[PDB]
RNA sequence: GUUACAGCCCCGCCCCGGCAGCAGCAGCUCGCCGAAUCCCGGGGCCGAGGGAGCGAGACCCGUGCGCCGCGCUCUCCCCC
RNA sequence: GGGCCCGGGGGGCCACGCGUCCCCCGCGAGCGCACGGGGUCGGCGGCGAUGUCGGCUACCCACCCGACCCGUCUUGAAAC
RNA sequence: GCCGUCGCUGGCAGUCGGCAGAGCGAGAAAGAGAGUGGCGCGGACGCUACGCCGCGACGAGUAGGAGGGCCGCUGCGGUG
């Protein structure tokens, strides 16, 4: 979710 | 080092296999938390449990 | 040791411990220092043949 | 012109003292004597020439009656300059002590 | 002697030789640079 | 011990292993010319069985090195002390040899040893080796090498370029 | 669409960067550069219109075919191969050819082609060997050089241009020397060629053939 | 991970054994490393007789 | 006989007296090694197997470079 | 030296959203190169109808190495 | 590399196609589950299942035992  | 990988067989179903994947040292060793060929060179090197 | 081994599996239980209770083969010794207390090894030679018959 | 080969000798074959294995062949180079004179020559290519009674074509050429057995150096052998040579077949015992070209190519240097 | 097989294998291998190759390139100078500071020391 | 290549000289100390009888066992050393560490252990625990109640089971290596040479570019006369068995006795020998290193020394008296009496390095017991100034010297092969202004010839030189030519048109000199 | 960077990532040794992951995730600015989540031709026809099929299926089949291959890398076409030479082979390096008619022969290298195969000339008044092109492997090369740096080669002179052009025979049929071959032999020997004469006796080595004589092996001397 | 932790272990193995020794040294004593705990066995021998 | 018109060895103080260098391209005066090790090149033998799929998907019927491992570039903007 | 190489005051990291409570102090798209699940060229040359091309084995001959005559009884047979 | 044997008492009935949807090799038990509320008409081979396919190890042999012979001979019933 963080790296999107 | 260089005895398992030049010639590194594992005994899976009592076959010689070429241990040419970390994944065939994982399924047979991996409940051993043994599961590349770094953790066998550091089993078999420093004689663990 | 059967009676050993019990109590000491009883005994750890009790107090949430893992003891060794399998016997192993002598390990080979572990690394240690020697301290020579100031004194030179003393030199060792063969000692000269003697026909003492 | 002038000769563009090496002279070289069929020694004889690859053996023990009873076990021959006519595969591979002993070649003596003229003037190489040691193992370290060798190397210039190991990969070059190798030519028994002959001579036949039926005319065969001639690569570039009309036919006529010589032949040859085409092979490479392989590896240097022993202390004194032989070198093993494969052909394409093997040579004819009937070559042993007889001229075996030794060509210039493949070039290394 | 395979590169990519060896990091299918153990991945932290490239990471191992790209430091040795870096080290010893810069090993490697450091030996040229004393070289030279002493040679132009002997020619004073 | 096969007295293989050139020799070396290990300085080996081992002792007892500790008991509760003697909970710090005295320690002994070794001079051992072999041709490895390897080979070195193995003829310690020869030696100081022979003269201890002790052996590789009942003691330990504390120090195993090499001692190098002091001053290998000085020449020197060395006297050995040697005991050794022949096919119909033992005998103890005193025998001399200038060398640079104390270990090539060594190494002379075994292929000499070999050769004038045919002693196979399994049945030599170096006890000591000692550095001897040339006045203390016995052996006259060794006594005339002390001369101040040594001067000598090489005469009838062998050929030892025997086969480069193999065939030649002149044939060689011996004087130079 | 933004235009193409070079690899930022220097190459240290083939298959490894000077760079790691995170060294070249800085350089690259990935931090703020996140991202989140016919087959028929209709035609008129004097019905009206018909619906043209582009393929047809085959009208015949064999009666056994071949499965396909498994996947392979690394087997590029041999257009796509990378060319080496031997670092002895530099231009104006003079060569001994060792195979074909001119074999013997010592001639001047001029460039490697994009074939791998090198260009040579003779000059041609010197040895008789043209503007040619030969293999590297089947030549030696020598320790003398002359300076073409400032020869201009025409960029026409390919692979494509030396190319055999074949010759059917039905008696047979005879190579003829192009007129553009003679032309260009010129333009380039009237450069090389005095660029030879400089060095003395250069020009009578080349006319010269190489030859193994008695007592002569090839192991012991220099090129 | 995994072997990047074993690497600086092993280097600790390396350089601690090192370290025991030059500490004797200083001393005036002898450091004696442990006796190993793994062997390689290799057969060169046939199997007649 | 004891440094003199050559030299050799030992010991104390001189920071282990100071400087290169360092198991030495004085390419051999003496070792054991490489998680404390990497790069490049040469010769020789060999090429067994043959449907591995990828992505579009029930709003699509494509394409046979496809797995795993390792990279690069684009979907930001500048400079040389 | 060991403590994710404790804590305070030039060079590599398989660090890189954030709302927070707080120990402590579940899908981005593509594109490309390959030391990546066993070889391909999207590379070429020469010769060919009356004397030349291919034909392992087979017919004859030569050479090099190897090689004692079978069956049988027998501890043991080429066996005088 | 190739031949055979032994072992995995191994895999393949899933050729489930326009009444369609292509997977089950993957370190770590059990569902590519079911539902209730908040343009083209196309897609290789296979499977004598006593068949086909994969992987690993192995291979001396008298006396003697066993298996398999699309080895061979003569006659009978069927079949060609
Ligand atoms: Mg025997
Ligand atoms: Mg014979
Ligand atoms: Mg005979
Ligand atoms: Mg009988
Ligand atoms: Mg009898
Ligand atoms: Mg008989
Ligand atoms: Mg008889
Ligand atoms: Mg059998």
């Amino acid at each position: 979710r963080g790296l999107r | 080092n260089e005895l398992i990988y030049k010639r590194g067989y594992g005994k899976i179903n009592k076959k010689r296999i070429a241990l040419t994947d970390n994944t065939l040292i994982a399924r047979s060793l991996g409940k051993y938390n043994i599961i590349c060929m770094e953790d066998l060179i550091h089993e078999i090197y420093t004689v663990g449990k | 040791r059967v009676k050993e081994n019990d109590q000491k599996k009883k005994e750890a239980k009790e107090k949430g411990t893992w003891v060794q209770l399998k016997r192993q083969p002598a390990p080979p010794r572990e690394a240690h220092f020697v301290r020579t207390n100031g004194k030179e090894p003393e030199l060792l030679e063969p000692i000269p043949y003697e026909f003492m018959a | 012109s002038g000769r563009l080969w090496c002279k070289a000798i069929f020694a004889g074959y690859k053996r023990g003292l009873r076990n021959q294995r006519e595969h591979t062949a002993l070649l003596k180079i003229e003037g190489v004597y040691a193992r370290d004179e060798t190397e210039f020559y190991l990969g070059k290519r190798c030519a028994y020439v002959y001579k036949a009674k039926n005319n065969t074509v001639t690569p570039g050429g009309k036919p006529n009656k010589t032949r040859v057995i085409w092979g490479k150096v392989t590896r240097a052998h022993g202390n004194s300059g032989m070198v093993r040579a494969k052909f394409r077949s093997n040579l004819p015992a009937k070559a042993i002590g007889h001229r075996i070209r030794v060509m210039l190519y493949p070039s290394r240097i | 002697k395979n590169l990519r097989i060896m990091l299918k294998l153990n991945p932290y291998a490239k990471t191992m030789r790209r430091n040795t190759i870096l080290r010893q390139a810069r090993n490697h100078k450091l030996r040229v640079e004393r070289a030279a500071a002493a040679l132009a020391a002997k020619s004073d | 011990m096969k007295a293989s290549g050139t020799l070396r000289e290990y300085k080996v100390v081992g002792r007892c292993l500790p008991t509760p009888k003697c909970r710090t066992p005295p320690l002994y050393r070794m001079r051992i010319f072999a041709p490895n560490h390897v080979v070195a252990k193995s003829r310690f625990w020869y030696f100081v069985s022979q003269l201890k109640k002790m052996k590789k089971s009942s003691g330990e290596i504390v120090y195993c090195g090499q001692v190098f040479e002091k001053s290998p570019l000085r020449v020197k006369n060395f006297g050995i002390w040697l005991r050794y068995d022949s096919r119909s006795g033992t005998h103890n020998m005193y025998r001399e040899y200038r060398d640079l290193t104390t270990a090539g020394a060594v190494t002379q008296c075994y292929r000499d040893m070999g050769a004038r009496h045919r002693a196979r390095a399994h049945s030599i017991q170096i006890m000591k080796v000692e550095e001897i100034a040339a006045s203390k010297c016995r052996r006259p092969a060794v006594k005339q090498f002390h001369d101040s202004k040594i001067k000598f010839p090489l005469p009838h030189r062998v050929l030892r370029r025997q086969h480069k030519p193999r065939f030649t048109t002149k044939r060689p000199n011996t004087f130079f | 669409k933004g235009k193409p960077h070079c690899s930022r990532n220097p190459v240290l040794v083939r298959g490894i960067g000077r760079y790691s992951r995170s060294a070249m995730y800085s350089r690259k600015a990935l931090y703020k550069r996140k991202y989140a989540a016919l087959a028929t031709v209709t035609k008129p026809v004097g019905g009206g219109t018909r619906v043209v099929k582009l393929r047809k299926m085959p009208r015949y089949y064999p009666t056994e075919d071949v499965p396909r291959k498994l996947l392979s890398h690394g087997k590029k076409p041999f257009s796509q191969h990378v060319r080496k030479l031997r670092a002895s082979i530099t231009p104006g390096t003079i060569l001994i050819i060792l195979t074909g008619r001119h074999r013997g022969k010592r001639v001047v290298f001029l460039k490697q082609l994009s074939s791998g195969l090198l260009l040579v000339t003779g000059p041609l008044s010197l040895n008789r060997v043209p503007l040619r092109r030969t293999h590297q492997k089947f030549v030696i090369a020598t320790s003398t050089k002359i300076d073409i740096s400032g020869v201009k080669i025409p960029k026409h002179l390919t692979d494509a241009y030396f190319k055999k052009k074949k010759l059917r025979k039905p008696e047979k049929e005879k190579y003829e020397i192009t007129e553009q071959r003679k032309v260009d032999q010129k333009a380039v020997d009237s450069q090389i060629l005095p660029k030879i004469k400089a060095v003395p006796q250069l020009q009578g080595y080349l006319r010269s053939v190489f030859a193994l004589t008695n007592g002569v092996y090839p192991h012991k001397l220099v090129f | 991970e995994k072997a990047k932790h074993y690497h600086k272990e092993y280097r600790q193995m390396y350089r601690t054994e090192i370290r025991m020794a030059r500490m004797a040294r200083k001393a005036g004593n002898f450091y004696v490393p442990a006796e190993p705990k793994l062997a390689f066995v290799i057969r060169i021998r046939g199997i007649n007789g």
